[PDB]
């Protein structure tokens, strides 16, 4: 899986986001943030295997 | 077809002719109230049939397979794709977030989808012998 | 795009030159040179298109400062939203801000009007206003503000006879 | 009295492309080789979505200028002037007017089904019914509801005192209208009829809206046609060169096709950006004409009309407006 790890100025990993748990988590890993303004954002595509 | 792709085929089992469609693909967009007022989101599957993409989520046949996700019987057809996570309403508003052809979504009181409100319904008393003249300004 | 390989062994120089020394390195470097040359050309073209869009906005701002700030515009909705009166410029980071002062009528009232008046077999038309019945007399007033002025020979002018008009009202002058 | 027509595009079709389905089909190895090129699919998607959002901004700027939706009077005969054929017909099913129906038939194109290309066309935010609703409120507010409109509020003039107030604004006196009302009204009605006849039985008068449609189609046809050509590889089709080419001699033939297909895509997006800028400059002009010719009386020469401007009426059209 793909993770989005946050680094502190002290140099140690502090938080993280799992980019496959929720639709919201995918949105966070796409705009590279932890808080997002209201709106509609387009994300990766989907296929029916 | 006109694009020089493979539009049809004839079975080699001594039978009739069939068609071929490109399965079902598209895009997804996530509507968010802003992360300062909620954590729930709605998803739009662009240019698909809700029936087709509702059973696909049941048999686990979507490449963007979210682990913790479900569809609470809130599927809406619209025309710009299939909308999941927002409940339809019949009270027009000022289109907080735009979607497709005259459809918009807003938070209000969970995410709710409605139809655009162009403006205020007003009427003018047209007569052939009456005039209106302002008496004050600002 | 600098931390992006383009099919080469490595995306950083000094790590292909360190592990290779001859034509073998030339074949890898050419892949990087081609990739970095495209992303640089794409950047420049998108800047040319953006620069043109912001020149069109800088030309409109120059027209507003000449027409709204140094004069009084008669164009509808060009300066403000009512009847333009004045305007002030204020500096902003990489931009400008205008403060338009406009005039907005507010109250409104109902009156009965007419196109002309018949006094002595001749038709009197207004010059710079309309006729308002008020409810007790007949006056002539300006269209944007309410200020009834008594009718007089200096308010109206005689045009034609008292035959071809749809709705003359007999009144003194 | 004369009536002339003016056609202006304000919008164009909204397109989007699937950067991975176009460059590669259903191949895993092709996708892996594409990721080496970094962020090129994301740039193209963002560029095309920026254009798509802009098209909706163009339309809202031109048409959504009145904050109130006045009801159609249901009289449509003011003084002597026949305003039907401009306003909607109550017993007709469509919400448009007679002249608007003529415009929608003339401009001809070049439930859900997809194509193997990976290309698609999104629908505009404002439906044709909403756009047609707006132009009815502007016309109905011009005949009734007084000239005072926009800068203020409707002020209920009888429409025999508009033309007198608008004749007074070109340098003639008010008595010129009142003594010749029947003649002026008759010439107004005849002028509208000739517009009807010319629209119904002409061939090419809306070429500006036609050019927008044809140029868009040519661009997409070229993009598809490039899929059917190799770029120095064994063949264009994948899995037919990807099978009997070992597993390392096929990695350099695929990189030839991928590089060629990215350029075809990049060329397409760059030209859509230049085309969109031309439509934006045209939608801005149409917004100024909607504010200075419809909501007011214009004194600029040759701006609204040809002679001395009296008034103007907007009518909707496919991806455009008609004055
Ligand atoms: C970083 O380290 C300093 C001292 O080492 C500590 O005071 C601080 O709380 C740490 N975290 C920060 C600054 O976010
Ligand atoms: C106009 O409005 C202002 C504020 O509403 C008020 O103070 C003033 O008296 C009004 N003038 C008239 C003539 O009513
Ligand atoms: C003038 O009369 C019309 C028609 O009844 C009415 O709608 C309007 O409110 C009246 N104006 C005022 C100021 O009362
Ligand atoms: C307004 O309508 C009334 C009703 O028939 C009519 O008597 C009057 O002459 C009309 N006024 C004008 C100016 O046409
Ligand atoms: C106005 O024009 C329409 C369009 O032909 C016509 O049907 C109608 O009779 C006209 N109105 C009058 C009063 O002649
Ligand atoms: C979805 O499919 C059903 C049957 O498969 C069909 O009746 C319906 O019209 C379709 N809706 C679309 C394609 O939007």
């Amino acid at each position: 899986t793909t993770f989005m790890l946050k680094y502190d100025e002290n140099g140690t990993i502090t938080d993280a986001v799992d980019c496959s748990q929720n639709p919201l988590a995918e949105l966070k890993c796409s705009v590279k943030s932890f808080e997002i303004d209201k709106g509609i954002y387009q994300t990766s595509n989907f296929r029916v295997v | 077809d006109v694009s020089d792709f493979t539009d049809s085929v004839r079975d080699p089992k001594t039978s009739e002719i069939l068609d071929i469609s490109p399965c079902s693909f598209g895009g997804v967009s996530v509507i968010t109230p802003g992360t300062n007022a909620s954590s729930e989101v709605a998803v739009l599957y662009q240019d698909v049939n809700c029936t087709d993409v509702s059973t696909a989520i049941h048999a686990d046949q979507l490449t963007p397979a979210w682990r913790i996700y479900s569809t609470g019987n809130n599927v809406f057809q619209t025309q710009a794709g299939c909308l999941i996570g927002a409940e339809h309403v019949d009270t027009s508003y000022e289109c907080d977030i735009p979607i497709g052809a005259g459809i918009c979504a807003s938070y209000h009181t969970s995410i709710v989808a409605y139809t655009m409100s162009l403006g205020a319904d007003s009427s003018i008393a047209y007569s052939n012998n009456t005039i209106a003249i302002p008496t004050n300004f600002s | 795009q600098l931390s992006s390989n383009f099919g080469a062994i490595s995306s950083v120089l000094n790590d292909i030159l360190s592990r290779l020394d001859k034509v073998e390195a030339e074949v890898q470097i050419d892949r990087l040179i081609t990739g970095r040359l495209q992303s640089l050309q794409t950047y420049v073209t998108q800047q040319l298109i953006r620069a043109a869009e912001i020149r069109a906005s800088a030309n409109l701002a120059a027209t507003k400062m000449s027409e709204c700030v140094l004069g009084q515009s008669k164009r509808v909705d060009f300066c403000g939203k009512g009847y333009h009166l004045m305007s002030f410029p204020q500096a902003a980071p990489h931009g400008v801000v205008f403060l338009h002062v406009t005039y907005v009528p507010s109250q409104e009232r109902n009156f009965t009007t007419a196109p002309a008046i018949c006094h002595e077999g001749k038709a009197y038309f207004p010059r710079e206003g309309v006729f308002v019945f008020n409810g007790t007399s007949w006056f002539i007033t300006q269209r944007n503000f309410f200020s009834p002025q008594i009718i007089t020979t200096d308010n109206t002018f005689v045009s034609g006879n008292c035959d071809v008009v749809i709705g003359i009202i007999n009144n003194t002058v | 009295i004369s009536i002339t027509t003016e056609v202006m595009p304000v919008s164009m079709a909204k397109t989007s492309v699937d950067c991975n389905m176009y460059i590669c089909g259903d191949s895993t190895e092709c996708a892996n080789l594409l990721l080496q090129y970094g962020s090129f699919c994301t740039q193209l998607n963002r560029a095309l979505s920026g254009i798509a959002a802009e098209q909706d901004r163009n339309t809202r700027e031109v048409f959504a200028q009145v904050k109130q939706m006045y009801k159609t009077p249901t009289l449509k005969y003011f003084g002597g002037f026949n305003f039907s054929q401009i306003l909607p017909d109550p017993l007709k099913p469509t919400k448009r007017s007679f002249i608007e129906d003529l415009l929608f038939n003339k401009v001809t194109l070049a439930i859900c089904a997809q194509k193997f290309n990976g290309l698609t066309v999104l629908p505009p935010l404002l439906t044709d019914d909403m756009i047609a609703a707006y132009t009815a409120a502007l016309v109905s507010g011009t005949a009734t509801a007084g000239w005072t409109f926009g800068a203020g509020a409707a002020l209920q003039i009888p429409f025999a005192m508009q033309m007198a107030y608008r004749f007074n604004g070109i340098g003639v006196t008010q008595n010129v209208l009142y003594e010749n009302q029947k003649q002026i009204a008759n010439q107004f009605n005849k002028a509208i009829s000739q517009i009807q006849e010319s629209l119904t039985t002409t061939s090419t008068a809306l070429g500006k809206l036609q050019d927008v449609v044809n140029q868009n189609a040519q661009a997409l046809n070229t993009l598809v046609k490039q899929l059917s050509s190799n770029f120095g590889a064994i063949s264009s089709v994948l899995n037919d060169i990807l099978s009997r080419l070992d597993k390392v001699e096929a990695e350099v033939q695929i990189d030839r096709l991928i590089t060629g297909r990215l350029q075809s895509l990049q060329t397409y997006v760059t030209q859509q950006l230049i085309r969109a800028a031309e439509i934006r400059a045209s939608a801005n002009l149409a917004a100024t004409k909607m504010s200075e010719c419809v909501l007011g009386q214009s004194k600029r020469v040759d701006f609204c009309g040809k002679g001395y401007h009296l008034m103007s009426f907007p009518q909707a059209a496919p991806h455009g407006v008609v004055f």
